[PDB]
């Protein structure tokens, strides 16, 4: 929730995003951002949990000019949902269908105006039985989710453009193992319990994986592995 | 004087944030780890900074 | 000021169980997991409170 934890990195900001996208309820989640006067939609910062064949697809086929999200953010402040008629054109009808099979059917996209003049969308999706169900359920956290996409947008922009030297991070096979238990949800006893070590020697790794990757929590350091294929 | 290290300050969010969570007082969590997790982070990262004195 | 040493000792006491912990299969666990642990946590909270009341 309030824990705004705004990271000084692209690959942890990017973690805390999908982070709380998982805590809201949400299963996919991206982010976009273009600098002032840009109309290049390719060579923009993209982050997110998002499907990366379905984001390389995306990129090569150019489903900026026919995704009408992206068309609204750029006219529009208010957010549009993914109903059956944003979809006009017989493009955005092959869209709509060939995005599904990667698994946005359902969601909303926040459109990203910076003080700065940034251009950018912030895109939710939810897995749900039927649009009805989907609707009911992101018309609950819609308030919060709003104020979510201004603290994502003022954090982001800094850290969009930048071009921060990555230093390579490894760790012990113990650290390895205990940080793939940490990512699929275990807090620190359970984990102490199935590596059949005290729960002080959880936490103390820990502390060492979190400086490591120049983080201030273990989840947000958890999915950052998995995003370099470090673990699982 | 004041020196080029603006760590002190980020252990004061730290442990404020530990300050915070640690009212909720008969609630019945994942805030409290991740309180710890900064509060920990924090004063380590600090450390850290703190040993290279060099006299 | 007497209690950024403290957090010098505590971080350089972690740093050192840290080496040992990556130096014999565990074998080290003893009174030093928690303790290291317990030492970062009381050094920072008694530190980082008393940089709140620098307004
Ligand atoms: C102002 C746009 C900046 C550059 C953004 C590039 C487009 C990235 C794709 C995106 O915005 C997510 C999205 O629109 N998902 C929609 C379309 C595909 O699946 C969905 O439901």
């Amino acid at each position: 929730f309030l824990e705004l934890e705004r990271s000084s990195g692209k690959l942890e900001w990017s973690a805390i995003l999908q982070k709380m996208a998982s805590d809201l309820g949400f299963s996919k989640i991206l982010f976009g951002l273009l600098p002032k006067d840009s109309q290049d939609y390719e060579n923009a910062f993209i982050v997110g949990n998002y499907p990366a064949a379905w984001r390389e697809h995306y990129d090569r086929a150019g489903y900026a000019r026919v995704d009408p999200t992206v068309s609204h953010c750029t006219q529009s402040v208010l957010p549009i949902f993914w109903e059956p008629s944003i979809y006009q054109t017989r493009k955005q009808h092959e869209f709509f269908e060939e995005a599904s099979a990667a698994g946005l059917v359902y969601g909303l996209t926040m459109p990203l105006h910076g003080a700065r003049g940034e251009l950018g969308a912030l895109s939710l999706s939810v897995e749900a039985e039927n649009r009805a169900e989907a609707n009911r359920f992101m018309e609950s956290v819609l308030p919060t989710l709003w104020m979510l996409k201004d603290y994502a947008l003022q954090s982001g922009a800094g850290l969009a453009f930048e071009h921060p030297v990555s230093k390579p991070v490894v760790l012990t096979s113990r650290e390895k193992e205990v940080l793939q238990w940490c990512a699929i949800g275990k807090t620190s006893w359970e984990i102490s319990v199935i590596c059949n070590c005290s729960e002080a020697n959880v936490n103390f790794h820990m502390g060492n994986i979190r400086r490591k990757f120049g983080v201030t929590s273990r989840r947000v350091a958890a999915i950052m592995a998995v995003n370099l294929g470090l673990i699982t | 004087n004041t020196d080029l290290k603006p760590l002190l300050d980020n252990l004061r969010n730290a442990t404020e944030f530990w300050n915070l969570v640690k009212e909720a007082s008969a609630t019945d969590n994942r805030s409290y780890r991740d309180a710890l997790d900064w509060l920990e982070s924090a004063a380590l990262a600090l450390g850290d900074a703190l040993i290279a004195q060099r006299k």
